[PDB]
């Protein structure tokens, strides 16, 4: 039933913001109580978690981007978008929203990304 | 960080093989252990979450278990399909990380 | 069990630490060749095999070479691949006399550490009940050595 | 709730832990049964009333 | 009170291995002295020996 789909502009160039969008189908964004991630990867490189926000405006990212990104979300649309300023060669990767579900359990709720969207690839160049 | 190490980098193995993965985690994560099978030109399927427990749909030839800072997949009676990079989740704490990949080549 | 009478610290810790080990690989650290500065061919009747003193298999009781007993020093960096197990222990002779015709020094310490670890011990030298023939005690102690750490 | 130990405590750690589990699925265990068995009787009780 | 001042104190069994010293030191008064006795103690089994 849940699906996520994903767009962009593919190309940014150098020093540009690199601007994508999370359209949640089958699963209420802002009803699920759910947590939002952002993951990519880069050419040859394995996955890289980018951060993530909660039903509600909380948002967290990974600190090695903590100078250059940003999460947000649209309950209206049911959508999430992230944004990168400066954005180089090493930005070049395919992106992914995906959706953050749980297990209650001794230690906690257990977290896990069940729906992943097919994700996009941005490319950076000149 | 808690920085996840996986081994091996690679794996050969022939159909009706039984292989193994490991994940080695830096910290203590208590049973939080996700594994994610990444076909090409695919996003990551979950396989095993909370350390041993199958995702819905997932062949029972996949298992795996584990205990805090080191975690087993196991892959038995491989087949031609099971053609990928398994990767090792961490979910303890906020700043989620991943092991590297270990890419496995089925004959 | 020991052989030679004496005593394991944290031997309980030790046998729950053994329920999450499926392997050992064991590894030799520190070759017995190495220590050309003392003698590592001692041994007691209590541990004998067939009539010959011996020890336990998997450790060197350093003992005087000649007339004296230089620093003994050693070290491992565990580039092993994984935390590694390593045992060591302290001899408790039941006299000075013992002390002095194995070791020669009788304010004697052994100090054992890591980047965690932090230990040091004396002998206790007196009159104790024979164990197995032995007034002596042999007291042994543990320590897990982690990943590319230095004991 | 939350205890810390050292690496020297594991038997008590794994007590400690071992308590805390053992009591959470104790009432795990009673809060689910309680509601799966009052479930069964508030069902059974409308019936019954009705009748 | 003993003439000597590195002084120890050494018990042992078949199982007992213990060895103390003196900690002398001053400390507040209780019960009107500055010292501390401290105890401890030990099950002997069966024909074993102290
Ligand atoms: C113990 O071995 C490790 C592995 O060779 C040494 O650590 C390396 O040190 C170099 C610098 O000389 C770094 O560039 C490497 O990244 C380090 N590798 C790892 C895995 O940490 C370590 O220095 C050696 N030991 C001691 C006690 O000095």
């Amino acid at each position: 039933q849940v699906q996520l789909r994903e767009s962009g502009p593919g190309l940014v160039k150098p020093s540009q913001t690199l601007s994508l969008t999370c359209t949640v189908s089958g699963d209420s964004i802002s009803n699920g109580g759910l947590y939002w991630n952002w993951i990519r990867q880069r050419p040859g490189r394995g996955l890289e978690w980018i951060g993530y926000i909660y039903y509600n405006g909380v948002t967290t990212y990974n600190p090695s981007l903590r100078s250059r990104i940003a999460i947000s979300l649209e309950t209206a649309k049911n959508q999430l978008s992230l944004r990168l300023s400066s954005v180089s060669a090493a930005d070049t990767a395919i992106y992914y929203c995906a959706r953050e579900g749980w297990v209650p359990d001794y230690g906690g709720r257990n977290y896990y990304l069940d729906f992943w969207g097919q994700g996009t690839l941005v490319t950076v160049s000149s | 960080d808690i920085q996840m190490t996986q081994s091996p980098s690679s794996l050969s193995a022939s159909v009706g093989d039984r292989v193994t993965i490991t994940c080695r985690a830096s910290h203590n994560i208590q049973n939080f252990l996700n594994w994610y099978q990444q076909k090409p030109g695919k996003a990551p399927k979950l396989l095993i979450y909370a350390a041993s427990t199958l995702q819905s749909g997932v062949p029972s030839r996949f298992s795996g278990s584990g205990s805090r800072t080191d975690f087993t997949l196991t892959i038995s009676s491989l087949q031609p399909e099971d053609f990928a990079a398994y990767y090792c989740q961490q979910s303890y704490g906020l700043p989620r990380t991943f092991g590297q990949g270990t890419r496995l080549e089925i004959k | 069990g020991l052989c030679y009478p004496g005593s394991f610290n944290d031997y309980e810790e030790l046998k729950h630490l053994l329920s999450s080990v499926k392997h050992f690989e064991k590894v030799k650290i520190l070759p017995k060749d190495r220590w050309t500065q003392h003698t590592t061919t001692g041994g007691s009747r209590a541990c004998a095999v067939s009539g010959n003193p011996s020890f336990f298999r998997n450790m060197v009781w350093l003992t005087k070479k000649g007339s004296n007993y230089p620093v003994a020093k050693g070290s491992y960096n565990n580039t092993s691949g994984e935390q590694m197990l390593i045992i060591w222990g302290v001899h408790h002779p039941n006299d000075e006399t013992e002390q002095r015709t194995l070791y020669q020094n009788v304010g004697t310490y052994v100090s054992v550490g890591t980047s965690t670890l932090n230990k040091r011990s004396t002998p206790d030298i007196a009159t104790r009940p024979k164990v197995n023939g032995q007034g002596g005690r042999m007291e042994f102690s543990w320590t897990l050595l982690d990943m590319w750490d230095t004991i | 709730v939350g205890k810390e130990f050292s690496n020297l405590e594991r038997r008590l750690e794994n007590l400690n832990k071992k308590m805390e589990d053992g009591f959470l699925d104790v009432w795990t265990y009673n809060a689910e049964l309680l509601v799966l068995m009052e479930n069964e009787r508030t069902l059974d009780f409308h019936d019954s009333n009705v009748k």
